[PDB]
RNA sequence: UGCGAAAGCAGUUGAAGACAAGUGGCUUGUCGUUCGUUAAAAUGGCCU
């Protein structure tokens, strides 16, 4: 009757390159600025810059 | 981003001993004073009510002295022998003052020369005069007649009860803090009498076995009383008729007692207790009466006092020596046009919707040598250590900082004899100690490592070395004895 | 500095207007001033706390 | 993390960051965020970095 | 009606000003508080009232921006060596500027500001201003989303005053000029649109004690453009 | 007193319509009454003299009939933010009243003048005045279908009119001060309330007889019933609501409210209520929770107790806690 | 320690620099006016430079850089630029 | 954890558990006024 | 580096190639080069 799951998230994983200075975070803001589109290993989380919450 | 964390001064685990609240709060009890009576202080009472004046009673005068001035206020002289109690009534009023020819009189308190009525008692001495607790206009008396009287204020001539059945020389009262029909007295063969004041007064309820000639008796609740007699003092639940504890922490007689409550202290309760050899200690009611903080005085104290539980300002720890002294301790305690240009300073939002606060809180001022830490200047926080006004916790917090922080050597790189004698001139000192010999091992290893040739230079701090050698000689001759009684001690186990 | 001390000078033809403020304008000691962008409407602020409103019937 | 006033050769400073600074950006149009990440090196077992925008008008970390 | 007569103020009311758009009036004294109305004729009501401890104000200015004219930020300031800055959104979301970025010598208290334009002149992008009046003769220019300081603008003597003016140049570009006024009555005008360098130095003709300078007729702070056209 | 100047729902109380003035001109906005379904952009009346008289909600392109005060109807989209039609008078008397029944709108003028549009043709049909009414201020349409036969009009008094005739044909004792609402609310009852009394009556549109007398406890301000004469919901002067429960049944003469709504704050303010607007079991009351921004609330009136006092959550002294920073700063 | 660059006409502060820790004693500068090099007691030589394009165009100097040479101060400081001397 | 799971920690870092007209109108306003 | 206990106990440190300097070679030293082995320094320091 045990099932087994992932439920819980991971590191946020950036451009794990060499030979890249500089840019290598992966994450954006809107457009309409409200709400920022990070990665992680597991999921793309984003979050909200208003009210720091995670919102999808 | 966060804020910088304060340099954590270094303590040590805690050695035996340590200054605990109760020792503190009675320990700030200082500046005595000491006023030569003219004979033993017998007795000394506090005004209740507005709780900030106390009568002494030497011979054949009862002084008033204030709780602010400590100089006698009043004075009461016309008493024909030596006068014994002087007591305030429950509404501070006036003052009750029993007379080695046993006549009570009462005079009124800030007013020596009215006396109100004289209470002809018995023709023995009358030792003890206090008013009722709760009612006002009932005078208790006991004398060397071993009976004693409540007397009405009112009728003055006849004694309303006459509480006898006591066999030797009752030498106190107390009356119960609840029930007020309840009059416990005390005399010099044991036996704690106490008496139902309806009944008809001339046996005892019940009687509680001091075994020692009983010199007081208070009541701490409404259920248990402590009696004084004797090197000890006992406690005796009275719903129960039973004693419950029994302390014997003194050499000689405990004379007297009294009792604090809800007052401004880490201790809710507190029970003096004043000995005849000189203590006066402090007992705790609520573990078990253990004592917690003593004085010593300069002779046999025989009566003691605090100020009352509404004591409001400056006060008082006052005890009464037999050698005819009077010890006291105390504890203290632009334009309209401008303004109408700068009104609005003191508002505070009140009735405003949203109220900000970012104000950060001012912290502590930083010392010397943590703002050299915090701006990297290592040698300059070593040269703000050996300062001579320092604590020495703090110079041993800084040499820790130093050490676990960056680099001792950073710390001494740039030295030569005139700038690393403040180091050893103190490492010294700090041999010594527990604490701090680890840290002034590895800073005294670290500056012979690299001022090996300076050593061979400078020869006045050549001798600095072989005053080091001798100390760390004695200290391991210590440390090497300390590891043989350690021995000694294991072998019985 | 002084109480009532305000005046609202015409220009181009630089003349204080003479009818506005009267000695019963309740004006106290002005302390801030505003012109609204689009009404026509003066805020007088005094030293008492009080914002003070008049309109202007020109616009 | 500084910043450089390139004019006047000015820095201005945000001290403890509780991880170093492997990458730094500014990000609005007005440039009123600045993006970093915080590679937060006390352990040596393991690669964690710490996300941190922060608003550039106080320098409080907006969303980490 | 008497605007503040709806909720009194507890202090003398220093500073006042009306939005660009919106019916609202904004009041604010040395009791640190900072009053919003929204003014008819009739009920001039109280929208909303935030009262910041501990920080008595003497400036505050509706800025409303130009690119989207969308923002409504209320700065506000006093003889402290901060400014605030409530973002109007109808809990509130106010930020502190506290940073000279560099310059904190010569700005000791953030009292005499006052907001502005300013176009890039390599893009049409416009950013508001905040423009501080410090010690020397020193006014320090910082962005007012940012903080950072832009630039500065040293007149000789003791700076008492200064104002804002603009002038259109083309299709959708201005230039900013700072005009700022000795004590003893000599002008500086600095073009900031480029490096904050001084164009035209004057002299008032009398004047010997100069408190306030102030310009009109176009679009001042007070009278402010809502569309970069329209400057 | 209260900044909306005018307000009004449309038909099944989904949309606000309120006029307010903005520092010295008049704006109509229009609010949705549920957000679960802001709407910042206003019409601006563009002179500081020109205001709004009456307004009345159109039945579909929906709009607003606004009646000015220069002799003139403004035909409004309200998704849109123009007015679309300007009817207009021969003359400049403001206009004190509008209605429409269908595609038929009626207006009653300060020189107690009569006039007839007609919305599908933006024309001037009819232009009349009839004796012994001189000081009208309402008209209202008694309905039997498409013919709009039998005006309601009031000045004071209320009279009613054949319009084929252009006469009065019953005429009803009114009240002491003018009438301020006046609405049908069967096809043989209708209800009036007049301005600064307590006091609605109803009376029968075929005899003249006064049916009952509704108390309200203050001035009553607005009026509305459910669309079957069930439940008729006053709001009063002092920002209170009372709901008359089945107020044309057999308190035999006069009747009281049946219920009475308040709503405060969490502090002890007591907030007005405005407007409100109820139907089957669903009552809908407005207030303004800023100086001029209105915000609703739903109930269900049948099962809430008499007196009901609403609670709502405002700012009174509340910690700016920003959600960038812990409560220790 | 601070230097600071007036424009001549209109007498006033175009840019002014925050660059040595104690007093800046002499200062000189080139032929055509691409440098400007400075010292003091604090004993460091400060460089500002203005040599691009954009900084001739612009009359912007920047604060190009610093060099620690001398012991104790700089009290003297002077400069010579020919064809085959600079 | 205590009420009958049992969590594990992945090596990278993933936590896992082992357990037991008015409608269109309204439309178009909320487009047109947002 | 491995086993360990926090003590300690066993193991070390090759090759190729390229480049730089010095005097095509020779010497020395490096490597954002490979294979194998369990294997100190640019005056440059922390915000309001």
């Amino acid at each position: 009757q045990y099932k087994l799951s992932v439920v819980s998230g991971g590191k946020p994983a950036l451009n794990n390159l060499s030979s890249v200075t500089g840019n290598k975070n992966i994450a954006r803001l809107s457009q309409d600025q409200r709400n920022y589109i990070i990665p992680f290993n597991n999921q793309i989380k984003v979050y909200s810059v208003e009210t720091r919450q995670c919102v999808k | 981003s966060t804020a910088r964390p304060r340099i954590i001064t270094s303590k040590a685990p805690l050695l035996p001993q340590q200054t605990t609240p109760e020792q503190r709060y009675w320990r700030q009890y200082t500046s005595a004073q000491l006023v030569k009576e003219h004979n033993s202080v017998t007795h000394i009472s506090f005004n209740p009510q507005h709780p900030h004046d106390f009568a002494v009673t030497s011979s054949t005068r009862v002084q008033i002295f204030s709780s602010r001035t400590r100089q006698v206020i009043k004075t009461f002289s016309r008493f024909k022998d030596v006068v014994y109690s002087a007591s305030f009534r429950s509404d501070g009023k006036l003052l009750c003052a029993g007379d080695a020819t046993g006549l009570v009189s009462v005079y009124d308190s800030y007013n020596p020369r009215t006396i109100l009525l004289s209470i002809n008692a018995s023709t023995h001495p009358t030792h003890v005069t206090k008013f009722h607790t709760q009612d006002n206009k009932i005078l208790a008396t006991a004398s060397d007649d071993r009976v004693t009287r409540l007397w009405d204020i009112s009728n003055a001539y006849e004694p309303q009860l006459e509480l006898t059945g006591a066999t030797d020389y009752v030498r106190t009262l107390s009356f119960i803090p609840a029930a007020p029909h309840l009059v416990a007295t005390g005399s010099y063969d044991g036996l704690i009498r106490l008496y139902d004041t309806r009944s008809s007064g001339s046996t005892p309820i019940y009687s509680l076995n001091h075994d020692q000639p009983v010199e007081n008796v208070i009541a701490v609740s409404p259920t248990q009383i402590v009696s004084c007699g004797g090197n000890n003092f006992k406690v005796w639940d009275l719903t129960s008729n039973k004693k419950l504890y029994e302390r014997g922490n003194f050499n000689k007689a405990v004379t007297c007692l009294d009792y604090v409550e809800n007052f401004d202290s880490p201790m809710q309760s507190a029970l003096i207790a004043s000995s005849l050899d000189g203590h006066v200690k402090v007992f705790d009611p609520l573990d078990n009466f253990q004592v917690k903080f003593g004085w010593k005085f300069s002779g046999p104290v025989l009566s003691c006092a605090v100020s009352p539980s509404t004591a409001q300002g400056n006060r008082h720890l006052v005890a009464g020596l037999s050698s005819g002294l009077l010890a006291i301790r105390t504890k203290k305690k632009k334009s309209n046009n401008f303004q109408r240009m700068m009104r609005g300073s003191e508002y505070q939002g009140d009735q405003e919707h949203i109220i900000h606060n970012d104000k950060v809180r001012s912290q502590r001022r930083m010392r010397a040598f943590e703002r050299n830490i915090n701006q990297f200047k290592w040698s300059e926080a070593l040269d703000n250590a050996f300062v001579p006004g320092m604590a020495k916790e703090l110079t041993l917090t800084v040499l820790q900082e130093l050490r676990k922080r960056g680099k001792v050597r950073v710390a001494l790189y740039g030295r030569d004899e005139s700038t690393l004698e403040p180091l050893l001139n103190w490492c010294l000192k700090g041999i010594e100690d527990v604490r701090s010999a680890s840290i002034v091992a590895d800073w005294v290893a670290v500056v012979l490592e690299l001022y090996g040739n300076t050593l061979e230079s400078s020869p006045v701090l050549q001798e600095l070395m072989i005053d080091l050698k001798t100390k760390v000689r004695h200290e391991i001759h210590k440390s090497k004895e300390a590891q043989r009684i350690e021995g000694m001690l294991q072998l019985l186990t | 500095a002084v109480k009532d001390a305000l005046r609202l000078v015409h220009l181009p033809s630089c003349s204080v207007f003479s009818n506005w403020p009267t000695s019963g304008t309740p004006l106290g000691k002005v302390t801030s001033v505003a012109f609204s962008p689009s009404g026509g409407l003066l805020a007088v602020g005094n030293e008492q706390g009080k914002v003070r409103l008049w309109k202007l019937n020109h616009y | 993390m500084s910043l450089w006033q390139l004019e006047t050769n000015s820095q201005q400073f945000l001290p403890r960051l509780n991880g170093i600074i492997i990458d730094c950006q500014v990000l609005g149009p007005q440039g009123n965020y600045y993006s970093l990440i915080l590679q937060m090196t006390e352990n040596n077992s393991n690669s964690d970095y710490q996300f941190l925008l922060l608003n550039a008008s106080d320098l409080t970390s907006k969303l980490s | 009606k008497d605007a503040n007569a709806s909720h009194p103020s507890h202090s003398a009311i220093q500073s006042l000003s009306f939005h660009p758009s919106k019916p609202l009036l904004l009041t604010g004294g040395y009791d640190k508080t900072l009053r919003i109305y929204h003014i008819d004729g009739k009920t001039n009501h109280l929208v909303t009232s935030l009262h910041l401890v501990g920080s008595p104000i003497q400036t505050c200015t509706f800025y409303t921006s130009l690119s989207n004219q969308n923002q409504q930020n209320i700065f506000t300031a006093g003889r402290r060596r901060y400014m605030h800055s409530w973002d109007l959104s109808l809990t509130a979301k106010i930020e502190k500027f506290s940073r000279l970025y560099g310059h904190e010598s010569t700005q000791r208290s953030f009292e005499n500001f006052k907001v502005a334009h300013l176009q890039n002149s390599q893009t049409n992008s416009v950013h508001g201003i905040v423009l501080l009046q410090g010690n020397n003769g020193w006014i320090n220019i910082l962005h007012s989303t940012s903080g950072l300081w832009l630039m500065g603008c040293k007149i000789e003597g003791v700076i008492t005053d200064f104002c804002i003016d603009y002038q259109p140049i083309s299709r959708g570009k201005f230039r900013t000029i700072l005009i700022a006024v000795n004590a003893y009555g000599e002008v500086w005008e600095f073009d900031l649109n480029k490096n904050g360098h001084v164009i035209r130095r004057w002299k008032d003709q009398g004047g010997v004690g100069i408190t306030k300078i102030q310009v009109g007729g176009g679009t001042t702070t007070t009278c402010p453009a809502l569309q970069i056209s329209k400057i | 007193d209260s900044p909306v100047l005018q307000s009004a729902y449309d038909p099944s109380g989904q949309y606000l319509c309120y006029v307010t003035v903005a520092l010295d001109k008049q704006r109509v906005g229009v609010q949705p009454t549920q957000r679960a379904t802001w709407n910042e952009n206003f019409l601006y009346l563009e002179d500081s003299k020109l205001k709004v008289t009456c307004l009345k909600w159109v039945n579909d392109t929906v709009a607003i009939i606004l009646g000015m005060n220069n002799g003139e109807i403004w035909l409004y989209s309200v998704l849109a933010n123009e007015v679309t039609y300007k009817f207009t008078t021969g003359n400049s008397y403001e206009i004190k009243d509008i209605d429409l029944m269908g595609n038929q709108l009626w207006c009653i003028d300060s020189s107690d003048a009569f006039y007839q549009f007609d919305l599908l043709q933006f024309k001037l049909l009819q232009h009349f005045r009839i004796n012994n009414c001189v000081q009208l201020n309402k008209l209202t349409i008694v309905p039997a279908g498409d013919s709009v036969a039998q005006l309601l009009v009031a000045s004071h008094s209320i009279s009613l009119i054949d319009i084929e005739e252009k006469k009065v044909v019953m005429t009803f004792p009114g009240h002491v001060s003018p009438v301020s609402t006046l609405q049908v609310i069967t096809n043989e009852f209708f209800i009036s309330g007049a301005e600064g009394d307590r006091f609605l009556n109803v009376y029968d549109i075929h005899s003249g007889m006064t049916k009952c007398v509704l108390v309200a406890e203050s001035d009553i301000k607005e009026l509305s019933h459910s669309g079957q004469a069930d439940s008729i919901a006053v709001t009063t002067e002092d920002g209170s609501l009372e709901i008359f429960v089945d107020p044309l049944v057999s308190g035999n003469k006069s009747k009281k409210s049946s219920k009475k709504i308040q709503i405060v704050s969490k502090d002890g303010r007591k907030v007005p209520i405005y407007n409100a607007f109820i139907n089957k079991d669903l009552l809908n009351v407005s207030w303004l929770q800023n100086a001029t921004m209105p915000y609703f609330k739903n109930l269900q009136w049948r099962e809430i107790p008499n007196e009901y006092t609403v609670e709502i959550s405002l700012n009174w002294n509340n910690k700016n806690k920003s959600a960038d920073r812990d409560l220790h700063g | 320690g601070s230097i600071k660059f007036w424009d001549f006409q209109f007498a006033t502060l175009n840019q002014s620099f925050k660059a040595h820790d104690a007093d800046v004693l002499c200062l000189t500068t080139d032929t055509d006016n691409n440098y400007v090099f400075s010292a003091g007691v604090d004993r460091k030589i400060f460089q500002f430079s203005q040599n691009t394009n954009k900084s001739q165009k612009n009359n912007r100097w920047v604060n190009s850089s610093n060099r620690l040479l001398h012991g104790n101060d700089i009290r003297a400081i002077c400069a010579y630029q020919s064809k085959g001397a600079d | 954890n205590y009420d009958t799971d049992f969590i594990f920690l992945d090596i990278e870092s993933t936590l896992g558990v082992v357990g037991t007209n008015s409608d269109i109108f309204a439309e178009q306003l909320h487009k047109l006024s947002s």
